[PDB]
């Protein structure tokens, strides 16, 4: 293919690296999802 | 889309390649400005191949929606006079093409093969034999109908079990519930009998020949019954059989306008006709619309801003909009507000562009309906894609405003826009699930039950599973509908829950101790899993691609019938007929058995080789499309490859 | 015969005299009336409230003079505009603003003047500004207990209202009485300015009037040095050690994150140097 | 068909990109209601109030405490502070209806 398999694969490598890079950015949500989640309980607890 | 042609021209095979990139590239494709133009010039290059390809010609014609390239098409099919080939495209315009591009297709090709396109275009021989296949496959149980009737609760009770059974009975027009008990429905009064005269067009649903002498009996004119409102689900009756569609019936609904009762008759006029002519962009049906806006009568304006929206869509009509969002100022009643908000979002579908343009106004005015009118009117407008645009807006109105109805409504187009890839909609709704405030919940269970529907993702359960739990009563109920719209045509052998929470809908309206509230939807979750006797599903994404009209009005409107009751049973929009066919061609009824992988367990509705029809049609579910195989040893075998449902060809070997 | 909940449409100047009269027989209880408009079944509207002659020894049916209306309508008539009467409603400060014994006896003779006459109570004490508060009830008719007794249809505004349930006396009311919904039509109009009177007003006063200097922050180093020992002894105390003292426990909070605002008060109000000045 | 997955791949990544804005915008105005729900606790009862004896600690969230006229409460404790000033024998002040441990 050599425009190509090799290089889409350095194309695909990008969109691994930033969905990697975006995992990592999600990783940093997902664990502030908690700190949400958790002062919304929270915020449930001054109402309980 | 030069070097593009030559990809495409490459030579060997490549023999489905340029078949199924349209379909990757119809759900990775942000703008659509160059789609159809690459689209274009492939539906060229599969004519000029030498195997003609009439899948192609499916795409091209819902999305170019040219009319003239769609009248050149089959007025070769007529001077090439075989109607095999062309069944396949007849039937295919039927299903897809909306009601505004049926009514411009059907005229320049009328003008044998002429009358046979005349039942494909219109529906008529479509409705019979889906007719027929219903009361094959329909399995009624009358136990748990039974379970929730001996409750004895005063209220909330007429309204749950005449929806419910409606449900079940769905398309096979037999009379059960009015026969056995004459009393019962008696005890219903103010718009508990205006469901009656609704549901008894729920369960005759199709059937456009005696859809007329048959509910006589309702007549407002005549009759005029002691109770108003009895009289006033006449014409809303028929509007249900009349979807798309319509007929004879027109002149019906113009006999009852004038006389008797007002104004509630438009209430259910406007509706039964507006929803006649929805997707036909018609006139006169506009003009009386524009008075019942005027009417200033709150109950009445819900029916003035429903029908519009209906009659309009697609069009996008722009005195229409003018005459409703310049009356939402200086109007003193929410209820006209909430049929003008869906009014104008049921106007504007699909467009990603010029609904923007609106969108700016809706929402960033201080009216609290109008607020809500702006996240319905996203919704339809981005309905089938995934914009990033949307979904800005879409959180700011969920959270930093201070009213909760538009939270949840906001929440809900999450739902109604994402159910190309419903997988997406547990993880943002994910969030949104621990929200102290039960509206957000509400429409956050929701939001999985309606993109998730069609879908058998166990997550979706999974989530709802603490939902049910939760302490207040309303967004239990929401749980329970959202629930029986994962598992509809599901069986215990799909996934375990099936029975867990079918014997919990029933627990809790036996139990007095429960809210009345939640458990109207206990046993109207168990219709929506036993909808249409479990043979008819509700399905926004198909190989049309067109999302479903009357299932999401029917439902958008079922979101809060606490404000109007009629809302309640304006569901009756959501039962809609689906079935898949074998017939050959014709008139004529083919005798073809064809094996199956699949137990009778999914057939059950409360191995070796199967048996399927043979047109009545057999049911199928969707994930049963794929085991099975067409018939090597019948007479009659399928020209066209057997994949997905939907009425094929058959070829007489 | 046909029944339908009702809405109760409410303007800013008729919530005016509810909360205002109502305060001026606190803590006694007063006795209102409710001045509107019957639209129809389903909707109603309140367009004006009007206080009435509070009564020291006890509310009663008589307590509503018949010739303080009729000359109250005649001066509405040379007023924009002469409205007729629709209901009554009390305040009761001294306790959940519940219908008492006397409002009963005034629900027979009122719903026969008028059709609705609908039953609103009001208290000042459950909150101060973030909560509606008030009451409204209507009588659902005793003799209707052969008949169906559960109106009404278009539930959850009900049901709905009928959340929290407010305790056990209240709800036990719900007997022989059903509440009502309240929404408010849009005045925003006078809405945008209150919130403009009252933000302005307490803004500064022209924004400008007010905009122990290292004494302040030697009384602020005591919290800020001070009180740093009695807060880092618990890490300390944190370490066991190790371990038979029961965990978790979190003393970050809250003298931290004080002393983080307690220096964005003193380097902004130090920048009026920088901001004032130049 | 490699370049097909590479131009879908990107959705959920840009799908994901707008779910970043999506929390922190969500996440900072719930914080700053919850900083305003600091407010509603305050509050609550602001004035008046009732003098009440201490009794025990029965449980967590709530604890008994004798009233001045002599009759023994049980309150649910303020959520703010349930241990260091709390005592075996201490006057608390109550609200006048509710008898609020504050
Ligand atoms: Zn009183």
């Amino acid at each position: 293919l050599e425009e190509g398999k090799a290089g889409s694969g350095l194309r695909q490598y990008y969109l691994s690296k930033i969905e990697e890079l975006q995992l990592i950015v999600n990783d940093k949500s997902q664990n502030l999802r908690r700190l949400q989640a958790q002062r919304n309980e929270l915020n449930a607890k001054v109402r309980l | 889309l030069d070097v593009f042609e030559k990809t495409i021209l490459e030579s060997n095979d490549v023999p489905g390649m340029l078949a199924y990139s349209l379909k990757l590239c119809m759900s990775l494709m942000q703008n659509k400005q160059f789609r159809n133009k690459v689209l274009r010039v492939l539906v060229k290059i599969y004519m000029n191949l030498e195997k003609p390809d009439f899948i192609n010609v499916c795409q091209c014609l819902i999305f170019l929606d040219d009319p003239q390239a769609v009248s050149d098409i089959l007025e070769k099919l007529v001077k090439e006079d075989n109607l095999l080939m062309a069944y396949q495209i007849c039937f295919d315009l039927y299903e897809s093409a909306s009601q505004q591009f049926l009514s411009s297709v059907i005229q320049n090709l009328r003008t044998d093969q002429t009358l046979k396109m005349i039942k494909i275009l219109s529906g008529e021989m479509a409705i019979e034999l889906h007719l027929q296949f219903l009361i094959r496959n329909n399995n009624t149980d009358l136990m748990i109908l039974k379970n929730t009737k001996d409750a004895v609760r005063n209220s909330v009770c007429h309204t749950a079990t005449v929806i419910a059974n409606s449900f079940m009975h769905c398309g096979t027009t037999s009379d059960q519930f009015l026969r056995d008990n004459l009393e019962w429905l008696a005890r219903a009064t103010n718009w508990a009998k205006f469901t009656a005269t609704a549901s008894l067009g729920v369960i005759h649903k199709g059937h456009e020949k005696e859809a007329l002498q048959l509910m006589a009996t309702y007549l407002p004119k005549d009759t005029s019954p002691g109770s108003a409102y009895q009289e006033g689900g006449g014409l809303y009756a028929l509007g249900l059989i009349h979807a798309n569609h319509g007929g004879d019936i027109i002149d019906y609904l113009l006999n009852q306008l004038k006389n008797a009762s007002n104004d509630i008759v438009r209430h259910g006029g406007s509706l039964g006709l507006g929803l006649a002519a929805m997707g036909t962009a018609r006139q006169d049906v506009y003009d009386l619309l524009k008075t019942n806006l005027y009417q200033d009568d709150a109950v009445t304006g819900e029916a003035a801003g429903l029908a519009l929206g209906l009659v309009m869509l697609g069009s996008k009509n722009a005195q229409a909009i003018e005459d409703m969002v310049g009356y939402a100022q200086e109007t003193q009643h929410e209820k006209i507000l909430r049929g003008l908000a869906v009014g104008i979002a049921l106007v504007m579908y699909g467009r990603m562009e010029e609904a923007d343009a609106l969108i700016e106004s809706l929402c960033r005015d201080k009216d609290p309906i109008l607020r809500r009118s702006g996240m319905y009117t996203v919704a339809m407008a981005y309905c089938g894609s995934g914009n990033n645009k949307a979904i800005r807006r879409l959180l700011h109105v969920a959270v930093s405003d201070v009213n909760d109805d538009v939270r949840r409504a906001a929440v809900e187009s999450l739902g109604f826009i994402l159910f190309r890839t419903p997988e997406q909609c547990p993880s943002v709704v994910s969030l949104l699930s621990e929200s102290y405030n039960p509206h957000v919940r509400y429409g956050a269970a929701m939001a999985l039950g309606i993109c998730c529907a069609g879908t058998g993702n166990k997550e979706a359960i999974n989530l709802l599973e603490p939902m049910t739990n939760d302490p207040v009563n309303y967004v239990r109920q929401g749980a329970l509908i959202a629930s029986a719209l994962i598992m509809i045509q599901q069986t215990e052998i799909t996934c375990p829950k099936v029975n867990q929470f079918r014997q919990l809908y029933s627990k809790v309206i036996n139990d007095k101790h429960d809210d009345v509230m939640a458990k109207f939807g206990a046993i109207l979750a168990q219709g929506i899993l036993d909808a249409g006797g479990h043979n008819v599903t509700i399905s926004l994404q198909s190989r049309t691609g067109h999302t479903h009209m009357p299932s999401v009005v029917g439902v958008l409107v079922f979101t809060q019938f606490w404000f109007w009751f009629p809302l309640s049973h304006f569901l009756s929009l959501a039962y809609t007929p689906t079935c898949v066919i074998g017939l050959n061609k014709d008139l004529k009824m083919p005798k073809v058995q064809y094996k199956s992988n699949c137990k009778p367990s999914t057939f059950a509705y409360p191995t070796a080789k199967a048996k399927k029809k043979e047109k009545n049609p057999a049911r199928v579910m969707p994930a049963q499309l794929k085991v099975l195989t067409m018939p090597e040893t019948c007479r009659y075998q399928p020209f066209k490859p057997l994949s997905i449902g939907g009425i094929i060809i058959l070829k007489d070997t | 015969a046909v029944d339908t909940a009702e809405q109760v449409y409410i303007s800013s100047l008729a919530l005016l005299k509810m909360l205002k009269h109502g305060r001026a027989g606190v803590p006694m209880e007063v006795m209102g009336l409710m001045l509107g408009e019957f639209v129809d079944d389903y909707t109603v509207r309140v367009i004006d409230v009007f206080a009435m002659p509070q009564s020291g020894t006890g509310v009663s049916v008589e307590a509503v003079d018949p010739v303080f209306q009729a000359k109250m309508l005649d001066m509405l008539k040379q007023t924009g505009r002469p409205e007729m009467v629709v209901g009554w409603y009390h305040s009761h400060p001294g306790f959940g603003c519940w219908l008492s014994g006397v409002d009963i006896n005034t629900q027979q003779s009122f719903e026969a003047l008028s059709e609705r006459a609908v039953a609103v109570v009001v208290d000042p004490i459950q909150s101060v500004k973030g909560k509606v508060v008030i009451d409204a009830f209507r009588l659902i008719n005793a003799n209707m207990m052969v008949l169906g007794h559960e109106p009404r249809q278009t539930t959850s505004n009900l049901g709905h209202l009928n959340k929290p349930s407010i305790q056990a006396l209240i709800h036990g009311l719900n007997r022989h009485y059903y509440s009502i919904t309240i929404n408010y039509r849009k005045n925003e109009l006078e809405q945008k300015m209150l919130l403009n009177l009252h933000k302005k007003s307490w803004m500064e006063g022209l924004t400008l009037q007010d905009y122990v200097v290292k004494e302040m922050l030697e009384l602020a180093k005591n919290y800020n040095k001070a009180v740093e020992e009695e807060d880092k002894m618990t890490p300390e105390q944190l370490a066991i050690k190790n371990v038979g003292k029961q965990d978790p426990k979190r003393h970050l909070e809250e003298h931290v994150d004080v002393l983080m605002t307690s220096n964005i008060v003193q380097c902004l109000a130090a920048m009026l140097d920088t901001v004032v000045f130049k | 068909d490699l370049y097909s997955r590479y131009k879908k791949l990107q959705q959920e990544l840009e799908f994901l990109e707008v779910q970043e804005e999506y929390i922190k915008d969500e996440q900072k105005n719930l914080k700053k209601e919850f900083l305003h729900a600091q407010e509603e606790v305050k509050r609550i009862q602001s004035i008046p109030l009732v003098i009440g004896q201490f009794l025990e600690a029965v449980d967590q969230n709530t604890a008994i405490v004798g009233s001045t006229t002599g009759s023994n409460y049980y309150v649910r404790i303020l959520s703010t502070i349930d241990r260091e000033l709390l005592k075996p024998n201490a006057s608390v002040a109550l609200h006048k209806h509710s008898n609020a441990l504050v």
